[PDB]
């Protein structure tokens, strides 16, 4: 198999992906006191 | 360099995404499962490659200590494209070239993001830059770059 070539970006890729949820909810929630 | 407490935390997170049993393993079966559920149909034996490729001392599992290592050395490089790609595909599941609502709330449902209707409009739209609805691939490299 190929895979072995793509495996580091598939696996960043989750890492990209939560990050962007987690930096707009960030945004989102920052300086809220409940 | 540096890697921070909460850059760890970052990169253990996305361990426990693929961990889905939580026992500080990611499995070969795991691997599928997750990937699977993001919209992909890699075969056993793509899945066992990309085990080998990260599994430093071969035992046919990655822990973390593995998967950071991994994971430090490519923040190193400079060039995302490859990982930006990799992201798109993984929302774009139907291989359209766009990013719609619905394929947003499904990645957020998968990774447990717990945003409100509203949320999930909202990223769409400020994604959005062409303002023609939903972000194509050129939209999303614009807001994944550093
Ligand atoms: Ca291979
Ligand atoms: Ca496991
Ligand atoms: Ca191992
Ligand atoms: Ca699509
Ligand atoms: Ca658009």
């Amino acid at each position: 198999s190929n895979a072995d070539e793509v495996t580091v970006g598939k696996f960043y890729a989750t890492f990209l992906i939560q990050e962007y949820f987690r930096k707009f909810k960030k945004r989102k929630e920052q300086g809220l006191v409940g | 360099d540096q890697l921070t407490e909460e850059q760890i935390a970052e990169f253990k997170e996305a361990f426990s995404l693929f961990d889905k049993d939580g026992d500080g393993t990611i499995t070969t079966k795991e691997l599928g499962t997750v990937m699977r559920s993001l919209g992909q149909n890699p075969t056993e034996a793509e899945l066992q490659d990309m085990i080998n490729e990260v599994d430093a001392d071969g035992n046919g599992t990655i822990d973390f200590p593995e998967f950071l290592t991994m994971m430090a050395r490519k923040m190193k490089d400079t060039d995302s494209e490859e990982e930006i790609r990799e992201a798109f595909r993984v929302f774009d599941k139907d291989g359209n070239g766009y990013i719609s609502a619905a394929e947003l709330r499904h990645v957020m449902t998968n990774l447990g993001e717990k945003l409100t209707d509203e949320e999930v409009d909202e990223m769409i739209r400020e994604a959005d830059i062409d303002g023609d609805g939903p972000v194509n691939y050129e939209e999303f490299v614009q807001m994944m770059t550093a």
